[PDB]
DNA sequence: GCTTGACAAAAGTGTTAAATTGTGCTATACT
């Protein structure tokens, strides 16, 4: 075992020197940043508390440095000076972590990467998105496989700058300033060119959680009455949709390809068999089965 | 661990494979699961009865009616390519791979069939007691 | 009848001085009024009741070419300080229509806009008898009105 | 560029990290509590990390962006977008 | 029932309620009363029990008395706490957002022992919050409660585990005391290695006493001929180094360190608890610690009786941490005792030390006091700590239940995360304690529930029961209140076993529980106590499912949550077929007007109700009008009275938001047909008659609260005002001078509430934006506009104002110059998508609503209000869901016997007086003695008409309904009735969100979630992977680069679709240019190298 | 596996792990099993180097194993490992600190200075390109369109 | 920390507009003399971004400051002359 | 189509007073 670190060090050009510290980096202030919330009152990451005690604890050690001190007094810094610089990278690794008010831990530079609220899981093997809503669901029985019920002021909001284009194409509105606040009142205009841009203009649906890719289907959107969603009743079974009080997340795809893939990969329609067993999904079930039986 | 698993050509060329037991013992009756075992494959070797005239060539889907012709000609096993003895230098291959479940044919060769492994296996997991 | 306007009030969710119904809880009971107009065109009632009592449609003072059929019904019920001054403005039209808001109308922060409910019939079934061989079908309808 | 091939990792030395660094951070300090600027030399300083708004220094010497990338001689902060706050780093010197 | 204006309800219970329900709000009134120990509790505990009685308050104050230094030279001395009449009322504080309190005054007594002179002087604590009559507490103006946690008490308890490896049996016993180290064998201060002999001669103790106590002990003997220590101060030594590694020792420190540990008071804190638990069972005495180690070894062995060498006998067996009498429950009085207690030991630091370096005599009671730690417990706890939570009201039962909750999360008790599935399954010692039906259905399940019905809380903490005690197979009226203890003592027989003429058993044999608690059948011979009545175990809104013994327990459950999510509704009709509790259970939670002597009624207005008592004295009540809920919900009131009106004491002079005649009614009745239909109630989604929209029977109020403040600015002052820098008059048009919103106006999303203003600069316009100004002649005005607007997707009335003006006295924190609070309020009429439920646990969407012309419809022509699918029923276990329906259409339409000639065979068991109710009377079904199924069918068949003299349903409870859409009927009888279905707190109106365009977070780029930011929606790990099974790289790297992260490629798409051009090309995620960055910061380098030419630049 | 050898594990973890999912009622085709399990046999221990270049002890890829091992003019046996451990030994350096263990994998990483060629799909998730399946392989995405001659012809 | 929005991120519809803005000042300038439009464009620094004074103006064109001053009041008449200004309105803010 | 001189506002510039900020110190004895 000994032996994998020492040889990691031969073949890589890493002087083992690196592993103390002579400098100590400080992150950029917008990523430890400070500022007023709405009313004034401060707010501030932990960061900056814990790079205070650092840069508090050198000072004092080149302060009694210089006078000439006992070595208990300056040994004595030196250790505070190393356990100041522990807190900063991983606190609570070693010993009681340092706490703040409430006697809450600060959160160190590993806090950020770790965890599920950490950057990899949080901020980038997923994250918010532009362009998405959602709503409760409700049954679309009357709907084509292909179709989905999309509320209308959902979908007003979804492709707001397509239809902005649209009515300063045909010339309802002279600029686009007057077209953004055209759609923002809902000025009765704007529904006939929704229905335009929405044409063959697909849309993907969601419900959590997503177990098979099943879970994620394209389907063509139908401007609805209503605040909910119309769901086609054969795609519950892929989506394990119950009409229970379930909500879905629509997202909109807007590049050729991502349109693309949503008509030829993703639409409702092409996906039948489970891609598991390979039976079929789509299948009737529960009304429609006593029905035809 | 199956993320980067992905079908990167049409043939591997092996003629490496696993044997399915395809029922056995009579009548004196097929395998209970023959559905997730020997259908979807595709075969390694033809396969042929005693003595025998080859019922089914190899590098066929092995479909319904596949199954019926060869259990009229009694073999009670068949060799089967599979993605445990694909020799693919990158990812694995199509024939080896077999059908894919969604489409009902040989899968396409962008499928990412890791992904696809990993949910069909986890899915189920709440159905599991 | 479609908007209302009372007097103190500024709009529905206050109660008024007096009166034992909050100005909602009124605004439900004017709902079972049944009127009916000549119309065309939106002509407005009155209404103006002081002391104690109890307010009813009876108290309502249609304007000339409308009435209600039905007096004997239970509005407000006001006591020694309650004093009811409200307007209502009856349409016509068919149908249920939800109220309409003041500001999609070009109605002022005063008008008490209500929902609507023109429907003279009140409950209808039917059944049927046929006329054997030869049989024919004689269909009868239950026909019932709100006056 | 968005078509990068490898991603690689080290120790980071002490002069790696001098190197990174845009100044070294010589005070505990943030902000000043009655202008709520930033205090030079401290944590936020302008002169190490830049510009609070863009092209725009401390003093404000130099206010416009047709000198970008010169240093104002009075503050020494530098003229260029306030985004570099972003990507700017400093270090500390241990004794 | 026994209610004074109690509504007529016939109920079909065979039983006799012996007992009436308790107060159901006592579990909190009591525990603060006790703790304030106002005259109410005096009374109390003097009449009964303890001579001393000593208030919570004055008992953490007796431990404080004295404070002396190592020198006992000083002695600060506390006594005699003191409460001033409460600052303002309730109602001025929910307003003023300050805390409803009562200052506390005490008497500091200082004595110097040197000049033996004293100082008196009366001391002001601070503001001690105090609790309404409805169990709350106003903290900032909102309505708060201190929910009740469950705890274990202090006492030994023993647990035996199998070895791991040797498979031999081990005990493992623990001491858990109120404060202070625990020890478990010795093992201490969790360190291991420590053998339980070296201690005992560390007391002192020679080893002869060791062979002379042990005795009978084996493994006592080995393990001291093991043990290697001689001496006893020796093994103090191998337990000072142990105990306080890397300090030398002195025989002063080896001696007093378990001396201090433990016998000391000061270290070791003996709870009340705790002192009594171990007592019977067996601060701390050695004679205690000695007791330990003998039980446990007599257990080990075998033996169920041990005698003490000087003590009596107890039972020597294994204990039970789940056993209710284990376990407490610290109620609101004692979490605020503890809190308390925390504040002046942190005084008594500041006193203990003020008294050196104060100059003597000098030093009065006051500079020694400082009394920041003290009121800072009390505020500091109700903010931030779980067991102070916001009160839950959107209906008077879910406020009801938030008080009575118990859950064993919080400081002092085991986190959520690491108890195991032990603690939450139900005991059986729960019985009519804590309600098994009722908890959380979210990973709380089991840790949080609600107390039963019955259940009383002991003055120790445990929950004791009630119970009739039989002798002889004689039912007593004698009613004892017994805690688990003492119930496994006894036999406590079924509630109902038939009763015998006076009363006595009648049944050959008793239905009885044992001690186990297994239940057995003994004949009336061997039983003491019985139950009090069914529905015991049950809990409040679980009493309130009729049929409840027919649903099982998992939807029984979703039906008790549901019925606390329910939303008042404009209208506030009762149910049709209801159970006992509806009564009670609204009076109980105080959302409804009663009269406190009886009299008659002056006058009724909408605003308030004045009754002329009999005693001469005039009582009036101010009605709550319009008032907005926490959660958003309508708390208006109505009178039920008229002026003439004669009243009795307790009795219902108004309705509350959920309550109609003094009993709860969380729903509507509504004519249900249980066929599916046109595929469009499916799935459990429900179809609604357009009726429901155009009656309003469904609508229910909702009123939302915005503010905004005026502050002073290191750069000027802001100014609430009309101006607003760049609009048209048009904006402006629904304000006033001030430029707050007009009552009475309509506010659509995006509208002006409050305008306001903020200082702005240096500006430095933009030369395009400067040369407009120019021509237009518009000036750059000096100031930013920040102005309240109403959130995206809202809108409704403007209801009122409130303005709170530094320049008016008023009040506010510094820097604080004008606040407004504007409150709207909007009708929702029901609306599809908008969740329904029953009281059973059946629950959907609405789907569809369609016009009342095309619906399932009567022969009368009558429609039917709702269709519910018939697949959800059967597989769901809920069908009491269906007998509601039948009863509901039998309450309806009345019915009648049966009679003459005589009675037929399924009434004699039997419904009386039953026989004949007319049509629309109100049922009540109590759950555990019901309507029973033989009494059903005879009441299916009646009765006429619905005008003519026709019936509409059949002996099977079915109906020939034909379809408003072909008129053609349907070809097979369908079920119809009336159900009672709840409108419930989610409603599509609030979760309907979209976003194209929006903020975006400061650190990472992303768009910020939820519907305040305006925020979008999560594409998680999961959908990524989905994504990525389909094969999507396109869509996965939009969703990724140009709609979240992309700083530069968000705003060109954006540039792109307005132009109608193509959509570019994605650049790199701000957050990985920002992980490169944070490992940086750790010191790691990280280069992006390209194929070559090496490192590139992210910049 | 040490008795029957790699090829026999995964008959017998594939008939282990479809025997639970039968027993529920659940029907997965073999292959999905087959596709996990191939992963968790794609490693041998190093007994000897011998000139390597690699250590006992160590796990390391088959192919990689063979190929280096040549040398042209080194004994390992085959591992079965658990997919948890598997995929920390997965060569993305990146694709491991995400999983699981940050800490640790970015320490050995540093160590060892890692480079990550940034093949797998998950690293180009994270920075944002386009990941090499499905539409984003190479053959796919350099896909040229031209109307034909003749098509255009009729314009 | 997650709560608090960017105030000084970009917002892609102003962005867009104020690049459609940029463009119809363009054609408006172009309805005036060479000189009429060059001395607006100086005077609020459009193609520079740094405005200049009446003085820095006439440097150029060889007058006066007073002339300039002159030049500016016409041109500006001409501005608001509402076949030029009709267009520019609805970018008031 | 443009320039001149008188002129006041506006903008800098240096000079001074006020305020703000930093540091030293306090001697019964006290560990
Ligand atoms: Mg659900
Ligand atoms: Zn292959
Ligand atoms: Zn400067």
């Amino acid at each position: 075992k000994r032996l994998k670190v020492v040889a990691a060090f031969q073949q890589s050009g890493n002087s083992p020197m690196g592993m103390v510290l002579d400098a100590v980096p400080v992150i950029p202030p917008e990523l430890r940043p400070m500022v007023q919330l709405d009313g004034g009152r401060f707010a501030t990451s932990d960061l900056n508390d814990l790079y205070r005690r650092v840069i508090n604890r050198n000072n004092r050690l080149k302060r009694l440095i210089d006078l000439g001190a006992p070595e208990i007094i300056v040994n004595n810094e030196k250790r505070m000076l190393q356990e100041s610089v522990d807190a900063l990278f991983d606190n609570g690794r070693r010993g009681r972590p340092v706490t703040g008010p409430g006697n809450r831990p600060l959160k160190s530079l590993s806090d950020l990467l770790k965890g599920k609220q950490g950057r990899f899981r949080q901020n980038l093997l997923g994250k918010r998105v532009d362009y998405s809503g959602r709503s409760v669901i409700v049954v679309g029985p009357q709907l084509k496989l292909h179709q989905c019920g999309l509320p209308k002021l959902m979908a007003l909001e979804l492709f707001k700058p397509f239809v902005m284009k649209r009515l300063v194409d045909l010339n309802h509105a002279q600029n686009i300033k007057s077209a953004k606040r055209m759609v923002e009142r809902q000025r009765p205009q704007v529904w006939d060119v929704l229905e335009e841009v929405i044409a063959e203009h697909p849309v993907l649906l969601n419900r959590a959680p997503t177990l098979h890719r099943l879970g994620i289907q394209a389907f063509e959107p139908q401007l609805v009455e209503g605040k909910a969603i119309q769901l086609h009743p054969l795609v519950c079974e892929a989506f394990n949709a119950d009409f229970d009080g379930d909500q879905m997340a629509v997202h909109l795809p807007l590049s050729a390809e991502a349109q693309a893939e949503a008509r030829i990969l993703m639409l409702s329609s092409n996906n039948i068999l489970s891609p598991a067993s390979g039976k079929p999904l789509a299948m009737p079930r529960l009304d429609m089965v006593t029905g035809l039986y | 661990v199956s993320q980067d698993v992905i079908v990167r050509e049409h043939d591997c060329e092996t003629e490496r494979g696993i044997n399915v037991t395809l029922a056995e013992r009579g009548p004196d009756i097929r395998d209970a699961h023959v559905e997730t075992s020997a259908f979807a494959r595709t075969l390694a070797t033809d396969a042929v009865d005693a003595n025998g005239n080859v019922i089914i060539e190899r590098g066929h889907d092995l479909g319904d009616p596949a199954i019926d012709a060869l259990l009229a000609a009694g073999i009670t096993t068949v060799k089967v390519r599979s993605v445990l003895t694909c020799t693919s230098a990158t990812g694995v291959c199509a024939m080896c791979y077999g059908r894919s479940m969604a489409t009902g044919k040989l899968v396409d060769i962008g499928e990412a069939v890791g992904i696809v492994a990993a949910q069909s296996i986890g899915e189920p997991g709440t159905q599991l007691t | 009848v479609t908007s209302i306007r009372i007097d103190g009030v500024l709009h529905e969710f206050t109660t008024v001085p007096g009166v034992k119904e909050d100005v909602t809880d009124i605004i439900l009971n004017l709902k079972g009024l049944v009127v009916s107009s000549d119309d065309d065109e939106p002509v407005t009632m009155y209404l103006r009741k002081q002391g104690p009592g109890v307010v009813t449609a009876g108290d309502i003072v249609p304007p000339a070419g409308v009435t209600v059929h039905n007096p004997d019904m239970h509005i407000a019920t006001l006591n020694d300080k309650g004093k009811l001054e409200v307007e209502l403005v009856v349409e016509r039209g068919r149908g249920y229509v939800p109220a309409v808001q003041n500001k999609a109308s070009g109605a002022e922060i005063g008008r008490i806009p209500v929902d609507s409910i023109y429907s003279p019939v009140l409950k209808v079934t039917y059944k049927v008898e046929a006329t054997q061989r030869t049989d024919f079908d004689k269909l009868i309808i239950d026909v019932e009105t709100k006056n | 560029v968005n078509f990068f091939d490898e991603l690689r990792i080290g120790l980071a030395t002490a002069d790696d990290i001098r190197n990174w660094s845009y100044g070294e951070v010589k005070k505990p300090e943030t902000i000043n509590y009655r202008t709520l600027k930033p205090e030079k030399d401290g944590l936020f300083c302008e002169k190490i990390f830049g510009p609070t708004r863009d092209w725009e220094c401390y003093c404000g010497k130099y206010k416009r962006v047709r000198f970008k990338g010169i240093i104002c001689e009075r503050c020494g902060v530098e003229v260029t977008r306030a985004k570099v706050r972003r990507e700017r780093m400093g270090h500390i010197e241990l004794a | 029932n026994s209610v004074p204006g109690a509504p007529n309800r016939v109920s079909f219970a065979k039983l006799r309620e012996p007992l009436e329900v308790p107060g159901l709000l006592d579990v909190q009134t009591d525990s603060f009363e006790w703790l304030v120990g106002s005259d109410r509790w005096r009374q109390a505990a003097i009449d009964r029990g303890e001579e001393n009685p000593v208030g919570g308050l004055e008992e953490v104050l007796a431990e404080l008395s004295p404070i002396e230094d190592f020198s006992g030279s000083m002695s600060l001395s506390f006594s005699d706490p003191r409460f001033d009449e409460v600052k303002a009322s309730v109602d001025e504080c929910k307003d003023k957002d300050m805390t409803y309190a009562a200052p506390l005054f005490v008497t500091a007594e200082f004595i110097n022992n040197n000049t033996g002179e004293i100082k008196s002087q009366t001391v002001f604590m601070g503001d001690f919050p105090m609790m309404t009559e409805k169990g709350t507490f106003i903290i900032n103006g909102t309505e708060r409660v201190v929910v009740s946690q469950l705890v274990r008490s202090p006492g030994v308890y023993f647990d035996e585990t199998i070895d791991k490896s040797t498979e031999k049996t081990l005990h493992s016993v623990k001491v858990i005391p109120g404060r202070g180290a625990w020890l478990e064998f010795v093992r201490i201060d969790r360190k291991r290695r420590q053998p339980v002999t070296v201690l005992l001669k560390a007391l002192g103790w020679t080893n002869e006493q060791i062979v002379e106590r042990f005795g009978f002990s084996e493994i006592m003997m080995g393990t001291l001929e093991k043990d290697t220590t001689s001496g006893t101060d020796e093994a103090l030594l191998d337990i000072y180094r142990k105990l306080r590694p890397g300090e030398p020792p002195t025989k002063e420190s080896a001696q007093t360190l378990l001396e201090n540990l433990f016998f000391k008071e000061k270290r070791y804190d003996l709870a009340r608890v705790g002192r009594y638990k171990v007592n019977k069972k067996l601060t701390l005495t050695e004679e205690d610690v000695v007791a330990t180690i003998e039980y446990l070894v007599r257990l080990h062995e075998g033996q169920t009786s041990m005698t003490v060498p000087g003590g009596v006998e107890v039972p020597v067996e294994v204990d039970d941490i789940d056993h209710f009498g284990n376990r407490r429950l610290r109620t609101v009085g004692e979490l605020i005792q503890n809190q308390i207690r925390v504040g002046l030991s942190r005084m008594e630091r500041v006193v203990r030390e003020r008294m050196t370096t104060q100059d003597v005599e000098a030093i009065t009671p006051q500079t020694l006091i400082n009394i920041r730690p003290v009121v800072a417990a009390i505020k500091e706890f109700f903010g931030t700590s779980q067991l102070s939570q916001f009160m839950d009201q959107n209906n008077p039962l879910s406020g009801l239940t938030h008080k009575r909750r118990l859950s064993a999360l919080g400081p002092g008790g085991l986190s959520r995360e690491r108890a195991g599935l032990e603690v939450r399954d139900v005991h059986p010692s729960h019985y009519g304690r804590m309600c098994p039906i009722e908890t959380p259905e979210g990973p709380n399940i089991g840790l949080i529930g609600s107390l039963s019905v019955y259940a009383r809380v002991n003055p120790f903490g445990f929950i004791e029961t009630p119970y009739r005690k039989v002798e002889n197979g004689v039912v007593t009226d004698q009613i004892d209140y017994l805690t688990a203890d003492e119930e496994d003592r006894h036999v406590v027989a079924q509630a109902n076993s038939p009763t015998d003429e006076n009363g006595r058993f009648t049944e050959d044999r008793v239905m009885v529980r044992k001690k186990g608690g297994e239940v057995e059948f003994v004949s009336a011979d061997q039983v003491d106590y019985m139950d009090v009545s069914p529905r015991q175990m049950v809990s409040v809104a679980t009493a309130m499912i009729p049929f409840l013994e027919h649903d099982d327990a998992n939807r029984a459950l979703m039906g008790a949550n549901m019925q606390r999510q329910a939303v008042p509704l404009v209208r506030s009709e009762a149910p049709l077929v209801g159970t006992g509790m509806e009564l009670r259970a609204a009076i109980d939670a105080g959302d409804v007007v009663v009269a406190d002597k009886t009299g008659v009624i002056e006058e009724v207005s909408a605003d308030y109700i004045t009754v002329m008592a009999d005693d001469g004295t005039r009582q009036s009540y101010r009605l709550r009008k319009f008032a907005r809920s926490n959660h958003g919900t309508c708390a208006n009131q109505r009178p039920i009275v008229d002026a003439g009106q004669r009243v009795e004491a307790g009795q219902v002079i108004a309705d509350g938001p959920c309550t109609q005649n003094g009993e709860m009614a969380l729903g509507k009745n509504l004519l249900v047909a249980i066929m599916p239909w046109e595929g469009h109630n499916y799935e459990d989604a429900i179809i609604l008659s357009n009726r429901l929209v155009e009656e309003d029977v469904l609508t229910s109020i909702h009123i939302e609260e915005h503010e905004i403040d005026a502050r002073d600015t290191k750069l000027g002052a802001e100014e609430i005002t009309r101006d607003i820098p760049n609009v048209s008059d048009e904006v402006l048009a629904d304000l006033d001078e001030r430029g707050i919103v007009r009552i009475g106006a309509e506010v659509r999303d995006g509208d002006i509430l409050v305008g306001k203003v903020t200082p702005k600069g240096e500006t430095e316009l933009t030369p395009e934006e400067r040369l407009l100004r120019a021509i237009f002649g518009e000036k750059a005005r000096e100031v930013r506009d920040t102005s309240l607007k109403v959130p995206h997707g809202e809108s409704g009335k403007v209801i009122g104002i409130r303005v709170f003006s530094r320049e008016d006295d008023d009040e506010l924190p510094a820097g604080v110059n004008e606040l407004v609070r504007v409150y709207v309020a909007q009708k929702r009429k029901i609306s599809d998508g908008d969740k329904l439920a029953g009281r059973h646990g059946n629950k959907g969407v609405i789907g569809k609503i369609l016009p009342v012309e095309d619906m399932p419809f009567l022969p009368d022509g009558t429609p039917v209000d709702i269709i519910l699918n018939t697949h959800g029923v059967p597989r769901r276990m809920n069908i009491g869901q269906i007998l509601e329906t039948h009863l509901g259409w039998v309450a309806k339409a009345g019915w009648n016997i049966d009679v003459a000639a005589g009675v037929p065979d399924w009434a004699s068991k039997l419904p009386e007086e039953l026989y004949s109710a007319p049509a629309d009377s109100t049922v009540a079904t109590p759950v555990f003695d019901g309507a029973q199924e033989g009494e059903l069918a005879g009441l299916l068949g009646s009765t006429l008409p619905n005008r003519d003299g026709e019936v509409m349903v059949d002996a099977d409870g079915k109906s020939t309904l034909f379809d408003g859409r072909s008129g053609e009927p349907f070809p097979y009888p369908v079920t119809v009735g009336y159900m009672y279905i709840l409108k419930l707190h989610h409603l599509v109106d609030d979760k309907i969100h979209a976003r194209s365009t929006g903020p975006y977070s400061m650190i990472t780029q992303q768009p910020l979630g939820g519907k305040a930011q305006f925020g979008g929606q999560r594409f998680g790990e999961m959908e990524c992977w989905a994504m990525q099974a389909y094969g999507a790289a396109y869509t996965l790297q939009e969703l990724l680069t140009i709609k979240s992260d992309d700083t530069v490629g968000r705003v060109k798409v954006y540039e792109a679709i307005v132009k109608g051009e193509n959509i570019p090309e994605p650049g790199i995620p701000e957050s990985f240019k920002v992980l490169l960055k944070e490992l940086q910061s750790l010191c790691l380098n990280v280069e992006v190298l390209s194929s070559d030419g090496a490192a590139i630049e992210m910049r | 596996l040490r008795v029957q050898g790699p090829r026999e594990v995964q008959i017998h973890l594939v008939k282990e792990v479809q025997e639970v999912y039968r027993a529920q009622g659940v029907s997965i085709h073999d292959k999905h099993i087959e596709v996990i399990v191939r992963q968790m046999l794609r490693r041998v221990t190093i007994i000897d180097s011998g000139s390597t270049e690699f250590l006992p002890g160590s796990l390391t890829e088959r192919a990689e194993f063979e190929a280096e091992n040549r040398r042209v003019v080194a004994a390992g046996r085959p591992v079965l490992m658990g997919i948890t451990k598997a995929s920390l030994a997965t060569d993305s350096w990146l694709s491991a600190a995400s999983f699981q263990e940050t800490t640790r994998v970015l320490t050995d990483a540093a160590i060892n200075c890692r480079s990550d060629k940034l093949n797998g799909l998950k690293e180009n998730v994270i920075i944002g390109k386009l990941i090499p399946a499905g539409t984003g392989i190479s053959r796919y995405r350099n896909i040229q369109v031209q109307p034909t001659e003749e098509a255009r012809a009729a314009a | 920390g997650d709560f608090i929005e960017d105030s000084e991120a970009v917002v892609a519809v102003d962005a867009v507009s104020f690049t459609l803005l940029q463009d119809q000042l363009q054609s408006v300038l172009e309805t005036l003399s060479e000189r009429e439009a060059g001395v607006v464009r100086l005077r609020f620094g459009l193609t520079d971004g740094q405005p200049r004074t009446l003085d820095e103006i006439g440097q150029v064109y060889g007058v006066t400051r007073e002339r300039i001053r002159q030049i500016e009041s016409k041109t500006m008449s001409k501005l608001r002359h509402p076949s030029r200004s009709q267009v520019l309105r609805d970018y008031l803010d």
